[PDB]
DNA sequence: ACTTGTCGGTGGTCTGCTCTAACGTCACGGCCAACCGATCGGA
DNA sequence: TCCGATCGGTACCGGACATGTAAAGAGCAGACCACCGACAAGT
């Protein structure tokens, strides 16, 4: 971290002393275009060391509509948006704000490119929430709960709650075959 | 690399293969495989007369090698790939739409790689990533596993829409389903003339 | 050559959905607190009910009696 | 039975830490929610409630809770071997598998006319082992499809 | 037995057409046409008569302004 | 050039016949007079303005989204009312 | 397009670049086919109505112009070209790679056209194109005698 | 008969040309997305400055915005005496 | 030798005998050619359009073929004016009965 | 006397982007379980 | 010269049909619309 800060200071000295400045020495400028590019090697070992905490999370997301590959790519941009903003000053280990940086990228990007039609985070967010409610009142009634009742405990019109059921379905394949032998399409 | 760099040149995946086509002599090569042919014998005959065939094909024709790799993947019209809305608001897919969509993802990923300066290793896995959609998109199957949809079931790319009794050719070319025609059972009728 | 009646089909049905159910329920346990959890709120039932409805809707042995006269049936 | 097999089957849930656990037991199903001639003319489903009692053990405190678990709506069989499914009685049909076990199979090629033995061991859920002889009298093993 | 010819009779002179392809469906319930398949192509080129095949590929199937214009004819 | 009174009888007539609400749009393309603004916001102004001198009136307009399915709002004029 | 009788030859080829994005009318951007909320299709997507039709007749995407007047004109505002819903299936677009792919017809074949042009074995191109090793395109033999 | 139009050249960076028909009584507007993809102008002597837009955040300014001047001076200093000491002993 | 058929492939007698009155003839050595039975799913996969050949059967591979060699179909024959819906050259549709 | 293009303000709704700091670091899952014929690439 | 992989194929008319999961939340900003104040010029 040290490292790639010095070499970020050393870029941002020497691009400004570029233009409207001065000639600058010339083992300076070595020594600015060392530390720039000891930066550069330090920044590609780091986000190639912790290569693993990315394919660890994406674990868990297997299965929901992204590729395995796909989710580890997400990972690695969070890793790189992590080690853009790592600060060592406070001295907490990287790897918490890793975790938060890959588990946000991942969540974000398994939100948006996941469905044929797409659907806004700010309503991905209140499906989950209507799907979390409706999971309590059915464990604690006993019975599948009505819609009166869901609109009820998500303080929403019961108009609603049938909007938001209706956005969550996925359309099917026009391919699928309809009778037992693969002889017609849908 | 390190120590020998101002004496070679080497690359990894298509763009290696689209500067070795574009050093491609194919007069020289030719000439050799003729007198390969017209001079040797053996096993390497064989060989000598395929890429013979292959380089005269490439050769006699006006066209280039440099058709095999590919900068741009056309987009087959709408019409052809419908999404229509089944009766009580289902949606139905042509199954190309996921493939694009795939195809069309992994590809703004590398832009946005490219951009930020990812490391050699991410890079080079994304192109990979991208050249098996592109791949599974014009043929699935042909290399590695399948592209597995909702249910398990391969998805249909063009090269299944043109091959099989289910292919285009076979299904609506030479047979195609006709207006004015009936269809009952037949009983037998002594009282009938010939015709 | 074994066979496999209507039980077992269900019981295989059931077996799956509580696997999957399992893998939810060990995703979940490394993520909530502990000293704050119940039972309830770690069990997800809908992957079994669903696995469940699949067989029953979907499956190539679950067919529409015929029903043309006793015997057919 | 089925139920009770299964939930013994996943009774041990354990993490890899191995300090929690969670257990499934004794499962019990209520009354019916309608009969049979009510679900048909209302286009519903002949099931039945089923509720599972589960419980969660902390291994390093050593507490434990207990409470019911609704499980949801188990199809039911009617007195005529029907399921009753939106309406429609369903019908399901026994199928004829190949049990596990271990099978001995003899070939004669055409080449040396030369007979050749080989075992399939053929388990529920698990990987395939298989031993052979070819013509040159070597006995191999094919461990899954290597 | 259950084949009876008030289930089984079928005529069409111009009804649904599909999509992708502008063909007719098929199906009773759909009102479809029967199908002209390839073996039928064997037989009608087999006879020598090329304007019939030739109307039946066509202007019953897929000329799309074809079909309109015999129709209006 | 249309003149104020016709506008605005125009616009109640195309109001009260129709059956389903009508966004800001569909009053502009299709009602008569409205056709003639320079700009989105002088026409904003112009409808705003001659909606609040109908309101003044009495009529009772009705102010609801389109469709269940879309979020655009529409206007409607009760018959009943 | 008519006088079937006129047809002489139907000759098929290789298709370079330039024709790929000579055939197509727009590139796609975004992997978008339809609004979750009004159903109408989206902007530079699957769909997209400035790129290949409109989806009424004589109507464009805003709906600025909806009369049969408009013949051959496109929309100032949304770029919707004013013609009938039946060239949706007639216009193409293309996608612009980031890098090149090689096609799999020409690799994946038995033979393999490219491994008999380039002299490779199969494995060695797979190994080549889906990067597992390196290939050496040229050397300077002259500068490596030399030194 | 058919209503009267207009025709708009544009052309693209890499010298491309399009036309693009347009109505008489409309705005022409500056800046067309052309049939390859790329952003073009209206090639003519008055040219229609269109609205410039500001270059977004980098790594730089997420660094400075986090740190101080100070600080990234001191390491630097530090730095380049920690170099020196290696190169020259 | 100085013909234009590459070695070792199947080409027509009448093709063969035409390029070599065409060859000795104002030319060179003219080509030396042996009879060759061939089985009924090799011969009609080897037609001169690659439009019957890949509604035939292989059509990956007869596309191939066909794109690398560039071939022109002169539409000449019963399946291929079939799919075009052109008249089929028998029957009544040849030009002495049309 | 009445009306309108031009100017500026509030509050609500839909939509998108950036951020969160104990420690956490290389996936199961496995179908396949046919049958014959022809062809290219290793041993 | 022999042989473990890989790819090509396997009749027709009638009919039938539509998915089963989500580890979140907060702060700030941008675009658009329903409600409004002024102010001089044309009607
Ligand atoms: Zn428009």
């Amino acid at each position: 971290a040290k490292r790639i800060e010095a070499g970020l200071y050393a870029t941002q000295k020497l691009a400004e002393l570029a233009e409207k400045g001065e000639k600058l020495p010339v083992q300076q400028r070595r020594d600015m275009q060392w530390i720039c590019r000891d930066g550069d090697r330090a920044k590609n070992h780091l986000l190639e060391a912790n290569l693993r905490l990315v394919v660890s999370l994406a674990k868990r997301y297997t299965g929901r509509g992204m590729a395995f590959l796909d989710l580890i790519q997400e990972g690695n941009l969070g890793l790189i948006r992590a080690v853009e903003k790592f600060d060592y000053t406070k001295g907490y280990k990287f790897s918490t704000y890793a975790t938060w940086w890959i588990r946000q990228a991942i969540t974000r990007a398994m939100a948006d490119q996941a469905r044929t039609i797409r659907i806004p985070v700010h309503m991905v967010e209140v499906i989950n929430k209507l799907g979390r409610i409706q999971r309590e009142l059915l464990q604690d009634l006993g019975r599948e709960p009505t819609p009166e009742e869901l609109a009820k405990e998500m303080d929403i019109t019961p108009e609603k709650v049938l909007e938001i059921q209706q956005y969550a379905r996925e359309p099917i394949s026009l391919d699928q075959t309809i009778g037992d032998e693969g002889d017609s399409q849908l | 690399q390190d120590r020998y760099g101002e004496y070679f040149t080497g690359a990894m995946g298509a763009e290696s293969i689209k500067k070795l086509i574009e050093n491609f002599d194919i007069d020289a090569e030719a000439e050799s495989l003729r007198e390969v042919i017209r001079s040797g014998k053996g096993q390497k005959k064989l060989r000598a007369l395929k890429r013979l065939k292959v380089v005269a094909a490439f050769q006699q024709s006006g066209n280039s090698p440099m058709g095999m790799v590919l900068d741009a993947v056309p987009v087959i019209p709408p019409e052809l790939r419908p999404m229509v809305q089944l009766d009580g608001g289902r949606f139905a897919t042509s199954d190309l739409n996921d493939l694009y969509r795939r195809v069309i993802n992994r590809n703004n990923r590398l832009k946005r790689l490219i951009d930020l300066g990812a490391p050699e290793i991410i890079v080079n896995n994304e192109k990979r990533m991208l050249q098996e959609s592109v791949d599974a998109l014009f043929d699935n199957g042909r290399r590695g596993r399948p592209v597995t949809g909702p249910g398990n079931r391969p998805l249909k790319s063009l090269s299944d829409l043109l091959k099989g009794k289910q292919g285009r050719f076979r299904q609506n070319l030479l047979g195609k389903r006709v207006d004015y025609s009936g269809r009952s059972v037949i009983v037998v009728g002594p009282q009938l003339k010939l015709h | 050559r074994r066979l496999r009646t209507v039980g077992e089909l269900i019981q295989n049905q059931i077996r799956v959905g509580l696997s999957r159910m399992e893998r939810v329920v060990r995703e979940r346990m490394t993520t909530q607190d502990v000293e704050a959890i119940t039972p309830q709120t770690l069990i997800n039932i809908r992957p079994v009910v669903a696995a469940i409805k699949e067989f029953f809707g979907t499956s190539q042995l679950s067919q529409f009696m015929d029903q043309n006269n006793p015997l057919s049936g | 039975g089925g139920l009770e097999e299964v939930l013994a089957e996943l009774s041990p849930i354990e993490d890899f830490s191995g300090s929690m656990s969670l257990s499934f037991s004794d499962p019990r199903f209520d009354e019916v929610k309608a009969s049979v001639d009510e679900c048909k003319d209302k286009d519903m489903t002949y099931a039945a409630p089923l509720f599972v009692t589960a419980e969660f053990i902390n291994n390093n405190t050593g507490e434990i809770k207990s409470q019911t678990v609704f499980m949801g709506d188990f199809p039911m069989m009617t007195e005529k071997g029907t399921f009753i499914i939106n309406g429609t009685e369903r019908v399901v049909v026994s199928q004829l598998v190949r049990s596990p076990g271990v099978y001995f199979d003899e070939t004669i090629d055409k080449s040396t006319e030369k007979t050749l033995h080989s075992v399939k061991v053929i388990p529920g859920r698990g990987a395939w082992l298989e031993f052979d002889v070819d013509k040159r009298d070597t006995v191999g093993v094919r461990i899954d499809r290597k | 037995l259950h084949h009876l010819v008030d289930d089984k009779i079928h005529a069409r002179s111009t009804g649904p057409y599909s999509m992708i392809t502008q063909q007719p469906l098929g199906g009773k319930a759909q009102f479809g046409g029967q199908r002209f398949g390839e073996m039928e192509c064997w037989a009608m080129q087999a006879y020598g008569a090329a304007y019939t095949l030739q109307e039946l590929l066509t202007i019953k199937s897929d000329d799309t302004v074809g079909r309109v214009k015999v129709y209006e004819a | 050039a249309v003149s104020k009174v016709e506008r605005l009888m125009n616009l109640v007539i195309a109001l009260l016949s129709t059956r389903t609400y009508l966004p800001a749009e569909k009053i502009r393309t299709t009602v008569a007079g409205y056709a003639d603004s320079p700009s989105d916001e002088a026409f904003s102004r112009m409808f705003e303005r001659d909606k609040n001198e109908l309101r003044d009136l009495g009529i009772p307009l009705e102010t609801g989204r389109v469709s269940k399915w879309d979020s655009t709002e529409g206007y409607r004029i009760n018959r009943d009312s | 397009m008519l006088d079937v009788n006129f047809f002489d030859e139907l000759r098929i080829g290789l298709a370079t670049a330039d024709d790929i994005r000579n055939w197509s009318y727009g590139e796609v951007k975004k992997p978008e086919t339809i609004n979750y909320r009004t159903l109408k299709p989206e902007k530079d997507g699957l769909f997209c109505e400035k790129i290949f039709g409109p989806t009424r007749d004589w109507e464009c995407y805003c709906g600025k112009y909806k009369r049969v007047r408009f013949k051959g004109i496109i929309c100032e505002r949304c770029g919707v070209e004013v013609t009938r819903a039946k060239v949706r299936r007639e216009r193409m677009g293309h996608i612009e790679l980031a890098a090149p792919v090689t096609h799999i017809w020409y690799f994946k074949g038995v033979p393999s056209r490219l491994g008999y042009l380039l002299d490779l074995a199969p494995k060695d191109l797979e190994k080549i194109i889906y990067f597992a090793a390196y290939v050496i395109t040229s050397v300077d033999d002259e500068m490596r005698h030399n030194e | 008969d058919l209503a009267p139009r207009q025709v708009a050249r544009y052309r693209t960076d890499n010298g491309e040309e399009f036309d693009v028909p347009f109505a008489d009584d409309a705005e022409i507007p500056g800046t067309w997305l052309c049939r390859n993809g790329l952003e073009g102008t209206l090639i003519e002597g008055d040219v229609p400055e269109p609205k410039k837009v500001k270059p977004p955040r980098t790594h730089w300014d997420m660094l400075l915005e986090r740190r101080s001047v100070e600080e990234l001076e001191e390491l630097l200093k530090e730095r380049l005496d920690l170099i020196k000491a290696k190169r020259r002993g | 030798g100085s013909t234009e058929f590459l070695p070792g492939s199947l080409t027509e007698r009448a093709e063969f005998e035409a390029e070599n009155r065409r060859v000795v003839a104002e030319g060179g050595e003219p080509a030396a050619g042996r009879p060759v039975l061939m089985g009924i799913t090799k011969a009609s996969l080897a037609t001169d359009s690659w439009l019957s050949a890949a509604s035939f059967q292989e059509t990956t591979r007869v596309l191939t073929d066909a794109a690398i060699n560039c071939r022109s179909d002169k539409l000449n024959g019963l399946k291929e004016n079939v799919i075009i819906g052109k008249l089929i050259p028998a029957g009544t549709g040849i030009s002495r009965y049309r």
